[PDB]
Order: structure tokens, then C-alpha cells, then sequence
């Protein structure tokens, strides 16, 4: 087992490759302690079930296996290039590669991309996964009920021929290859399209496919006999099989996980606070350990139509007078809270700035001072009444040292626990809810659905982004007709340097309006087998890229 | 997305 032979180093799979290896065989041993979402490719969310997806399904862009910056730029898989850009990045056109199968061996066409994009629109029966792909193609005039209450093909979405595919956008896109990349885009033909009912049987195009699932116990791949290797420039498709545990308690699945008994985790959610110690403190363990950002942001935001949220310096004050080592302290801190932010952007995307509007003193403790300043200017200088609002667990205590942080200046907070598993959707998500129970500030965190300054920011500040029946991610519902103009600019502006001074603009004028609070962004301990070959992070997902992997012989 | 999640 790994605690008795030293691997490779210390964030050796940050950045970079370990163990290289063609060798071809054995099985995979994962393991996960959540069954899957779904195991129909339109109806997932989870970060590490689309991990899974690159084994199971192709599309039209993936992810290349790479783990420096080129990861986090769609490469043609499916499609012999990338999208041929027409009408002002109104138009998108693919080619796909000929002669291609799925796992019962008949032929993928473009209508089966066109098939998977429509699907997407019968939110009535295939709830559960992205849905970027529906304002972009959707025509109001004449909306898209979906392929189940029509026969009548989307008509922004044109198949001239069986080996091509032509996207018709209501508005230029900029970031339209990462909608291909996302899994409700892998083709799913209609001949084998069995609606709700998917996901017990789905074809695939991957070169692996569903040989058993069994709910909360296993998940069994095999290889799919017509993936052709010699057509797949991503995946090396290494095991014989893979075979996925699921439903281990967290500390039960670090443990055996060290021990041997599985190779990676798949879900990839870190080792958990017991082994987090026994790994960074052992120089063995060490060796076979990484520490990756994973692109999540974990912020406060302020929310306007709720008193007094609504004047800058109230939510300036809060800025100011945050204690951002208490504050990451109760995220994990002194030594594995993350990584401290002044800013919104991570790291791996181009705009990614300088930018501390309200710099909190020379110990990073809070600027009590300037945050009573900003008090007397909103006219309430000795403070005031507030909720916030919260989950149990890590979110918990971070709302914790958000009060100890305010009180010092007199705003008196109170924390309100919402619902844990609807937190995100009818809890901190719906605006009636944040209104009726008074929430000024919430605790949350926030991943973005592609690797972009679109997919983190536009969620989060975007007007036409507020989502009034729930699922809302822009929580102050910031709708800046500014903002809003900057983001239609980035998305028409081919030049990827232009796009990135405007991004800065938008975080900058983001930051202004004081309603986002960032603490940090997020960072992972991931224990890998040292027998595992091909082991890095992909920098699209804060995960290690499973498909990449083999075995040693 | 949100993140994962006695």
C-alpha cells in the first residue's frame, strides 16, 4: 500500500503528469460516497459524474488531457476542428468525423448532436442538467417545446448532411466550444431515446459503457467494442474495466483509500479533516498527495432589497470590517482554509486581476475605522440590525465569524439556518425566500460550469441571470445596465485580450457595487495510488481526469 | 454549481 512506498512528491499531478504510461490494462478501483446524479449525460451536475462522462460519451469539443493552461480549451473530439465562427459569433458550424459508432454499432450522425441539444428543452422530463444551451437557440416568438411534444427539429439548429451541424444563435456567444464540451451535448440518438427512462440504458460513444448499476452500491464499466481509438485524439482509454464503489462514509473511504483498497475517489471531494492530517504531516503520505485550487470561490453577498443592504456604505462597511483570517480560519485556516481573495476571478482564467477595493488593515483583520467611516456616511454609525443567512456545517461557522467580524463595529447579526438540501435551489436561491425571512447577507459557494469569465461571473452578477422561481446564483440581483453592456461585449469580441481588459472592467465594477464579499477560493487534498498511472489535476475541473488513467503492470 | 455536501 502507499504508506510504505513514497510516490512522486508533493502536487506532482498539479500542473503536470505523474507516472506517465501506454499500458493498457486491469480494472480501475473508484470509489464515490454519493450515487451518481443521473447516468443519463443531459441530466447531470455533478463536477466528477461529468469527469465520469469522458469515459462514457463523446461530443462534438472536450477537454483536452492536458494539464497545464491548453486543458482549459476545448479541442475538437468529435468534430474534425473547432467551431467555424459566422455572423458576428452569431453562427457556429462543425464538422463531424465519419464512420463513427456507439456501443451497440450503429452510426453517430449530426442529428444525433441535434437530438442531445433538444432534449436539453424537455425540462419536464429531463430535469437535472445544464440549460445554457435554451436561451442561445430558443426562438420566443416561436418557442421550442422539446423532440417529445414535437417532431419538428429546433430550427436554430441546421444538419445539412449526416457529417454536419450549424448553430443558429439569438446572440453572439464568444464561449459557444464549452457549451459542446458540457455532457447533455454528447449525441444521443433518437432511435434510443427512451426519455425519463435514459439513464437505465444510454448509449454510448466513449470507449467505455454501462455494464451494471447498482443504485447506492456500484457502477461497473466496460469497454464499448466500437469506440475507435484511432479517431479519439483524448482519450487513451487504459483499463480493461473500471468499477466504481459508492456510498462509503467520507472518513471510511479516505481510510481504505490509503489503505489500497481503492485506487482513486472519484468524487473527488478531498480528503476529509482526519486524513487531511494524517497525510500533510506523514513525508510518506505527503508523496502521494495533491493540493489543487478547484476553482470555487467561497464569498458573502449583500443583497439591495434588503434594509439597509441597499446603500453602498452599509455593504462597504461590512467589506471593510471583515476579518479574513477569522474568517478562513473558519473555513479551515490557520494552514488548509483555502486561498485568501480580494477578488472574484480565479486564477486560471485570463482576466484574473489585482483588485483590493477595500483593504482590510495591515494584519488583514479588518479596517474597523474606515468601516465606521463608511457607517456614518450610510447614517448609521453605530451600526444596526441584520440576518444572515446560512446552512449547518462549514457554512455555519463561517457565518460564526461574519457576526464576531461586525460586531466590532456595532452591526449586530443574527444567523438564520436555511434548509440543507434545498439551500441552493429554494433556500439562499429563491429571492422570495432571501426576502421573507430578511437574509442581507448570504454565505455561499460558487463553481463555474465552464472554465470562463462568462461561466464564473455572469451566474453571479448578470441581470438577465436572476432566476425568480429559484436556482438563483446572482443572490443581491445586481442589474447594472453597465455590467450588463460590458458582458454582451465580451460575448461579440473575438480577441481574447480584448475580452479579458473588458472582464477586468466588469470585476472592477462588480467590486464598486460592494455586494460580492470574496473570502477565498477554494483548495483540495487529493490522495493518489501511487500504482495509478497518468495522475493530474484538470485544470478545467479541480479534479483528477480519470479517463487519463491506467495501471501498473 | 454549488459545491458537494451530523
Amino acid at each position: 500500500p502507499a504508506p510504505t512506498t513514497a510516490g512522486a512528491g508533493w502536487d506532482a499531478g498539479v500542473g503536470a503528469l505523474v507516472n506517465p504510461s501506454r499500458r493498457r490494462g486491469g480494472t480501475l478501483r473508484l470509489v464515490s460516497s454519493a450515487d451518481v446524479d443521473s447516468l443519463d449525460p443531459a441530466r447531470t451536475y455533478y463536477v466528477w459524474v461529468w469527469l465520469l462522462q469522458r469515459l462514457l460519451n463523446r461530443t462534438l469539443m472536450a477537454y483536452p488531457t492536458d494539464p497545464g493552461p491548453a486543458g482549459l480549451v476545448p479541442a475538437p473530439d468529435l468534430a474534425e476542428g473547432p467551431g467555424e465562427v459566422s455572423d458576428g459569433g452569431r453562427t457556429w458550424t462543425y464538422r463531424l468525423r465519419r464512420g463513427l459508432r456507439y456501443d451497440d454499432g450503429t452510426p453517430i450522425t449530426s442529428d444525433d448532436v441535434r437530438h442531445a441539444v433538444q432534449r436539453v428543452f424537455a425540462q419536464d422530463v429531463l430535469p437535472g442538467g445544464p440549460t445554457y444551451l435554451i436561451p442561445l437557440l430558443d426562438d420566443p416568438e416561436r418557442p421550442y417545446p422539446g423532440p417529445y411534444r414535437t417532431d419538428e427539429p429546433l430550427r436554430s439548429v441546421l444538419t445539412p448532411d449526416e457529417h454536419t451541424i450549424v448553430f443558429r444563435l439569438t446572440r453572439p456567444f464568444s464561449d459557444f466550444d464549452h457549451l459542446m464540451a458540457q455532457p447533455c451535448a454528447a449525441p444521443v440518438p433518437r432511435r434510443s431515446d427512451t426519455g425519463a427512462d435514459y439513464g437505465r440504458d444510454p448509449r454510448s460513444s466513449g470507449p467505455y459503457r454501462v455494464a451494471r448499476h447498482e443504485p447506492d452500491t456500484l457502477l461497473h464499466l466496460e469497454r464499448n467494442p466500437h469506440w475507435d481509438r484511432a479517431t479519439d485524439p483524448i482519450r487513451p482509454a487504459l483499463p480493461d474495466r473500471v468499477e466504481l464503489t459508492i456510498g462509503l462514509d467520507v472518513d471510511v473511504l479516505d481510510a481504505r483509500l490509503i489503505a489500497g483498497e481503492f485506487d482513486i475517489n472519484l468524487e473527488g471531494r478531498g480528503l476529509q479533516h482526519a486524513a487531511q492530517r494524517r497525510a500533510t504531516a506523514d513525508e510518506v503520505l505527503r508523496s502521494h498527495t495533491d493540493n489543487p485550487r478547484t476553482s470555487f470561490l467561497h464569498f458573502v453577498a449583500m443583497q439591495p432589497h434588503i434594509p439597509p443592504f441597499d446603500n453602498v456604505h452599509v455593504r462597504r462597511a461590512v467589506q471593510y470590517a471583515a476579518d479574513k483570517i477569522l474568517l478562513q480560519d473558519a473555513r479551515g485556516g490557520p494552514v488548509n482554509g483555502g486561498d485568501l481573495t480580494t477578488a472574484l476571478f480565479p486564477p486560471t482564467l485570463p482576466a484574473h486581476q489585482d483588485l483590493d477595493l477595500y483593504p482590510t488593515g495591515p494584519d488583514l483583520r479588518g479596517d474597523l475605522d474606515a468601516a465606521r467611516a463608511e457607517l456614518a456616511a450610510a447614517g448609521l454609525p453605530d451600526g444596526f440590525r441584520a440576518v444572515i443567512g446560512t446552512q449547518r456545517g462549514k457554512f455555519r461557522l463561517v457565518a460564526d465569524a461574519v457576526v464576531e467580524s461586525l460586531a466590532r463595529v456595532g452591526i449586530e447579526l443574527t444567523v438564520k439556518e436555511l434548509d440543507v438540501a434545498t439551500y441552493f435551489s429554494l433556500g439562499a436561491g429563491h429571492p422570495e425566500t432571501v426576502r421573507e425571512h430578511g437574509l442581507g447577507l448570504l454565505v455561499t459557494d460558487w463553481g463555474a460550469d465552464f472554465p470562463t469569465e462568462y461561466g464564473f461571473l455572469a451566474p453571479l452578477v448578470d441581470g438577465r441571470q436572476i432566476k425568480r422561481n429559484g436556482g438563483n446564483w446572482n443572490l443581491p440581483e445586481l442589474d447594472d445596465p453597465e455590467v450588463n453592456a460590458l458582458i454582451d461585449e465580451t460575448l461579440h469580441t473575438t480577441d481574447p485580450a480584448a475580452r479579458a481588459e473588458l472582464w477586468r472592467a466588469v470585476e472592477r465594477r462588480v467590486m464598486e457595487h460592494a455586494v460580492l464579499l470574496p473570502l477565498v477560493h477554494d483548495k483540495t487534498l487529493h490522495f493518489r495510488n501511487p500504482w495509478v498511472t497518468n495522475v493530474y489535476v484538470h485544470p478545467a475541473f479541480g479534479l483528477y481526469d480519470i479517463q487519463a488513467m491506467g495501471l501498473a503492470e | 454549481r454549488p459545491p458537494g455536501f451530523r
